[PDB]
């Protein structure tokens, strides 16, 4: 089965799994638990047919989206932090961890979407989504535009879409309700109206997608782009003076990206349960233990306050845990794929025309 | 569980051509992205083609960009890699992949949730 005595734990290969181990070395240098720290492929789908057979690792880090199916399928201990604990990560992120309003893991880390800008086309970038319109009309007069984002992939127009009162499904005391679904209320209807307004008006190309944002950015063309801290390293080697800052308001309501949280979550075969919590309680969710962490490979904003305070120093971070803040935590529902189907239609099908923003979201809403 | 099953590999000569395989089945509905990546013999996983499955936008890597095509045929639920002009450094084993949605440039592996078995093309010269 999974040995006892010491830890395996599963962490993604791009995620600073040498940094870890580092924490595991002196987790085994103060109790003798050996630390084993691997990142076999198809992580994601490996750990339930390894962990539905008995089998796996002690623990497993992964996106907290993902870790609803496991619990569904019992495949991860609820985890018993006491208040002390629970203190010291950002209350949000603890929502982020409960299936059917149990805690399934620890939050560690948390990403979400930035408004990204070109700080010399742009030294004061504008504070809300109504501002962008007249921003273009003067950008365009110098060969620019004001911004390019992905409009193709829901999970960058989300933001402004759920900005005004949209959601994918109402979170409510650790549970999701399926059939409240807010992607046809009139807040989603004012947020897509706005973008459809945007592209009729000539501010952005509705086949707008990844690589030409990405490019179009990097090459200085636009003021500002919507991405996250995966897409940092591309612009450090552009020689693009870029800010990362909080995305615009949009009636004055913050815009609402979904926030990912990376989690590490025990495995219910684990006869190692208390070993792992102390671990991940005691060692690695520590100042030192993110360090060591962050510093191999970077963590982004981080779960833990005290951490994250010193990291936010970083503007880029900081603005990344404020557009975390303010998100929406991504569902950890097996009907996401529903929603994200459904959306990407409507979206597509709104900014090509083929159908008016009322007409897309009554579709979106009905399966 | 969305899943993938593999073929179309071989072993060919430069300046020959290969098409690769790869059969999706399950709730393969929604699925959003769909990629081609290779693992040459201790080296890296790297993105080759990638598909977005909604508007049939395609992605290639600078290394195969204008002799490798990616195709799904819808009606059949398979995924296809058109691999012409075989040069010997696309020897490695190939990996399709799927995913509902995606933060990232669908060049990226780590994107994926779902995979295949990985069959080796082999190119000589």
């Amino acid at each position: 089965k999974i040995e006892e005595g010491k830890l395996v734990i599963w962490i993604n290969g791009d995620k600073g799994y040498n940094g870890l181990a580092e924490v595991g070395k002196k987790f085994e240098k103060d109790t003798g638990i050996k630390v084993t720290v691997e990142h076999p492929d198809k992580l994601e789908e490996k750990f339930p047919q390894v962990a539905a057979t008995g089998d796996g690792p002690d623990i497993i880090f992964w996106a907290h989206d993902r870790f609803g199916g496991y619990a569904q399928s019992g495949l991860l201990a609820e985890i018993t932090p006491d208040k002390a604990f629970q203190d010291k990560l950002y209350p949000f992120t603890w929502d982020a961890v409960r299936y059917n309003g149990k805690l399934i893991a620890y939050p560690i880390a948390v990403e979400a979407l930035s408004l990204i800008y070109n700080k010399d086309l742009l030294p004061n970038p504008p504070k809300t989504w109504e501002e962008i319109p007249a921003l273009d009309k003067e950008l365009k007069a110098k060969g620019k535009s004001a911004l390019m984002f992905n409009l193709q992939e829901p999970y960058f127009t989300w933001p402004l879409i759920a900005a005004d009162g949209g959601y994918a499904f109402k979170y409510e005391n650790g549970k999701y309700d399926i059939k409240d679904v807010g992607v046809d209320n009139a807040g989603a209807k004012a947020g897509l109206t706005f973008l459809v307004d945007l592209i009729k008006n000539k501010h952005m190309n509705a086949d707008t997608d990844y690589s030409i944002a990405e490019a179009a950015f990097n090459k200085g063309e636009t003021a500002m782009t919507i991405n996250g801290p995966w897409a940092w390293s591309n612009i450090d080697t552009s020689k693009v003076n870029y800010g990362v800052t909080v995305l615009p308001t949009f009636k004055g309501q913050p815009s609402k990206p979904f926030v990912g949280v990376l989690s590490a979550g025990i495995n219910a075969a684990s006869p190692n349960k208390e070993l792992a919590k102390e671990f991940l309680e005691n060692y690695l969710l520590t100042d030192e233990g993110l360090e060591a962490v962050n510093k191999d490979k970077p963590l982004g904003a981080v779960a833990l306050k005290s951490y994250e305070e010193e990291l936010a120093k970083d503007p880029r971070i900081a603005a990344t845990m404020e557009n975390a803040q303010k998100g929406e935590i991504m569902p950890n529902i097996p009907q996401m794929s529903a929603f994200w189907y459904a959306v990407r239609t409507a979206v597509i099908n709104a900014a090509s025309g083929r159908q008016t923003v009322d007409e897309a979201l009554k579709d979106a809403q009905t399966p | 569980q969305v899943q993938l099953v593999e073929s179309g590999g071989g072993s060919v000569q430069a300046g020959g051509s290969l098409r690769l395989s790869c059969a999706a089945s399950g709730k393969i509905h929604e699925i959003g992205y769909l990629g081609w990546f290779r693992q040459a013999p201790g080296k890296e996983r790297e993105g080759v083609a990638a598909l977005m499955t909604f508007q049939g936008q395609t992605y290639y890597a600078d290394s195969v960009k204008g002799r490798f095509t990616v195709s799904l045929d819808n009606a059949k639920n398979t995924v296809y890699l058109q691999m012409n002009s075989l040069k010997p450094e696309d020897t490695a084993l190939y990996y399709c992949a799927a995913a509902y949605w995606g933060k990232q440039s669908p060049l990226i592996s780590w994107d994926y949730s779902y995979w295949g078995q990985g069959t080796q093309v082999t190119v000589s010269a």
